[PDB]
């Protein structure tokens, strides 16, 4: 009751979102019956912006579809893509969700500008700003916990602050790539390489070069941080994906031959030369995979599927790092201190626990792997294709973050972060604005 | 820990290997339903000191 | 829990988790165990107001 | 062809013999009086068991009916398709319209 | 009138149903017209995942056609099946009453997580958990009255 | 159960959640609604 | 012609040469029992490797079949332009209908 407080005091004055908005939200990450076309594409984009703007019509179909079935919004798990709609597809998408997109936004670029209202101006101290030894999430200490480029640990790299960097996969230190091609591709690979081909150009790839300035992976951290446990309640997760899978039924598409002289489908039920037909629908192929959950997809959308050739990644990784206290907090006794963070090289949100439905069986597409207990839904715990009967008490009240991801007591956020944002009776501003004043540190 | 080999039975390298010793002994950090009163009480708050 | 005179829980695993969640605090928490012959004994703090 | 006032008449096959339009009809057109002159010999809840084994393979008949307006059936859920070790098994949510033009 | 306030102290700061979809599940309840062929689906799906799915396109149509009739909702008697409605029949159904079927589950767990936060942490105690002790829903002593 | 490929004599096919989630329906939510004007039913599928 | 229940079959010419619509049923009509007698050189994650060197090859292949119902492809973003000291580098955004009729 005392943290909504100060919520409320920050909440007044700076920008609030729309009731609207954030129903549209929040009912988007308690979708259970949500179509899981969305975290395959999800996995296929793999945060590359090249990948969105070829699946340009496919994406805002898949909304367009998906916002004609429920009053909400498809990619919300994923920042990049909320961004990337904005940007993107403004204007060919009903105008109902395109506010919902755009109010989404700038409430992350208003807690982004609540930093520097209070942060006095100095000189730059450890290598580090004013600002980033202020508040977290300004500070590259801590990084998200769902990365697909290597901004990410770039910055975390280029540090006096830093012990090296541990990958766990193969080797101790991380390391780097140009891009990656399909003979070039090792769908289960042993050496810590980490792909940095989520940018725009396929011509201009740099190996040790950032794509993108500093304001790209703060608003994902302050979207993963802070609105990801605000709308979701704790029943959310950020699991494994399998890409060699994935990839698999994506490609396999089933569109029938056009006619010549005959005009694009339009109808799903009526024409058999649409792909949505009832004769189309075949086993483990996609259009039947937009059909089960039910997708309005015309011909060439599905065909622009094809752009998973050109750029892909071979799989995901774990990955645990650590750094020292900073200047500002660096005395003898604490500077032998080490903060473990937890990330995902490659790994979507979970926005729904499910294992009720069987279009896909309960483990092919995704391992949960719980990396922060923000993100430890229970239920996508309790229902691994293996689970031990005898946590079924423990695991209710409890979340499960692997130690190999890291500890409760040397993550940045420790618990009760992850019980405030559970707990709290506020709504989904004056929770926002609770929990944002909570990251800055001390 | 150190994450070892493929993540794919990461979590089930956790589950196993630490089942007995976690199901077992009740967790200090989750007193968030400890109150207010009832945390600095030396009743059912021996983790005071 | 000073003054035994009736019987316990039949699940004896039950009976001391609802013993030692009660005593382990109190200012009449009794001793190590209760004597057979004998009193509680009531352990007594540094300083009273 | 059974008589449908005769417990002791219906078998299974004399269900499925007859059409799905006359299985309504000549149960619609028997006789009122039951008549107990022979009875069924696994007793008189033996020919309700008799009765609804042929409805059914009357229904698999009728399925035959529409083989050129239905389609083949996928499976429902997963865990069961040929190759499952390279790529996934999926399951069909049977929603749509069977229907060949 | 104790009792009445003893849950409105708990009612806050957990879900609440929304009065729309109230009067949606209560209609279906007093329904003296309610058509017995939702009857006798429930008789024969009778709590099966295989069945559901094969009587998929019945069932979305049965209920687009009574909801279009009266602002009900009709196979709210049987958990098992509102359960089914909520995971299969997410796209063919008109939202507003896609919203009756997923309001309603949503806040069974709302209430299924009201004991969690009320039981403390402990053993296992004579076979069985710390909440099947304390709240008799989480307790299987007591056994749903339709078990299929 | 789920399939016809998977029939369990004794092997569970459902969490326990799934038996606690239909005992809220039927004694919480359900009277809540009903306001007592329910009865339960025992059926004759022979006749069904 | 691979067989998608041994190892050592599947190469990246034996998936390409195979259409792309007749790869869905035969994966789909293949032995649910494996072979382990002969086993992929690389493991059996190395036919996985193999696998999808043939599947993603056929995309191309499909965009050949389809280059009469799609256009040329143009630069969705920017650094990229013939004449750059007078005119920028445009992007597209794709966004369209891709349809020839």
């Amino acid at each position: 009751a005392f943290r909504d407080a100060r919520g409320l005091e920050l909440g007044v004055g700076r920008h609030a979102m729309a009731p609207a908005t954030i129903a549209a939200v929040r009912g988007a990450f308690e979708d259970r019956s949500y179509p899981a076309v969305f975290y395959l594409l999800q996995a296929a984009i793999h945060g590359n912006e090249h990948v969105f703007c070829a699946l340009a019509r496919l994406v805002t179909q898949c909304i367009t579809s998906y916002w004609n079935n429920t009053r909400c919004a498809a990619f919300v798990n994923d920042y990049s893509l909320v961004s990337y709609i904005v940007t993107y597809l403004g204007g060919d998408l009903p105008e109902e969700c395109m506010a919902v997109y755009r109010d989404l936004v700038a409430h992350v670029e208003a807690l982004a500008q609540l930093v520097d209202d209070f942060t006095l101006p100095g000189p730059e101290l450890g290598g580090q700003a004013q600002a980033e030894l202020n508040h977290l999430m300004r500070d590259p200490a801590l990084l998200p916990p769902l990365v697909w480029d290597c901004d990410g640990l770039m910055r975390h790299a280029a540090l006096d602050r830093h012990r090296d960097c541990r990958i766990d996969a193969g080797g101790h230190e991380p390391v780097y790539a140009a891009a990656c091609n399909v003979a070039t591709a090792d769908f289960n690979r042993n050496d810590g390489r980490l792909l940095h081909n989520t940018q725009a150009r396929a011509a201009d790839a740099a190996d040790d070069r950032p794509h993108r300035p500093a304001d790209w992976t703060v608003h994902h951290k302050i979207y993963y941080y802070v609105l990801v446990p605000a709308f979701s309640r704790g029943r959310c997760c950020t699991a494994g994906v399998r890409f060699d899978r994935v990839y698999a039924t994506l490609q396999n598409m089933v569109v029938p031959e056009i006619a010549p002289g005959e005009e694009c489908p339009s109808d799903p039920v009526t024409d058999p030369a649409h792909p949505l037909h009832p004769a189309n629908l075949v086993a483990n192929t996609v259009k039947r995979m937009f059909h089960n959950g039910r997708v309005v997809v015309d011909g060439p959308a599905m065909l622009t599927l094809q752009v998973l050739a050109h750029n892909m990644a071979e799989r995901t990784t774990a990955l645990l790092c650590s750094a020292a206290p900073d200047a500002g907090a660096n005395t003898a006794s604490t500077a032998n201190m080490r903060i473990f963070d937890g990330a995902l090289h490659a790994g979507v949100l979970l926005m729904a626990p499910q294992h009720l439905d069987h279009t896909i069986q309960n483990g092919e597409y995704f391992y949960v792997l719980p990396v922060h207990a923000l993100f430890a839904g229970a239920d996508h715990v309790a229902n691994a294709p293996n689970f031990p009967p005898a946590l079924r008490d423990l695991a209710r009240d409890v979340p499960l973050v692997p130690p190999a991801l890291g500890a409760n007591y040397f993550s940045s956020i420790r618990q009760p972060v992850v019980q405030h944002a559970r707990e709290s009776a506020a709504g989904e501003n004056a929770l926002t604005y609770a929990l944002m004043a909570g990251y800055f540190k001390m | 820990a150190a994450p070892a080999g493929p993540g794919a039975d990461m979590q089930q390298r956790f589950l196993n290997a630490w089942r007995q010793r976690l199901a077992h002994g009740r967790v200090r950090w989750v007193a968030e339903c400890q109150m207010t009163a009832e945390q600095f009480m030396q009743p059912d708050n021996a983790n005071l000191a | 829990y000073l003054g035994r005179g009736a019987p316990p829980l039949l699940d004896n695993a039950a009976a001391v988790y609802l013993r030692n969640a009660v005593v382990a605090g109190n200012r009449l928490g009794p001793a190590q165990p209760l004597p057979v012959f004998g009193c509680a004994q009531v352990p007594r703090r540094a300083g009273m107001d | 062809a059974p008589q449908f006032h005769r417990p002791s008449t219906i078998t299974a096959d004399n269900v499925r013999a007859l059409g799905m339009r006359g299985l309504v009809l000549a149960t619609n057109n028997a006789q009122f009086i039951m008549d107990n002159s022979y009875p069924h010999p696994h007793g008189t809840q033996g020919a309700v068991r008799e009765f609804l084994r042929g409805q059914a393979a009357a229904l698999t008949d009728l399925g035959v009916t529409h083989a050129n307006n239905t389609f083949a059936p996928q499976p429902m859920f997963a865990g069961d398709a040929a190759a499952e070790w390279l790529r996934p098994s999926f399951g069909l949510k049977r929603t749509y319209s069977p229907f060949v033009v």
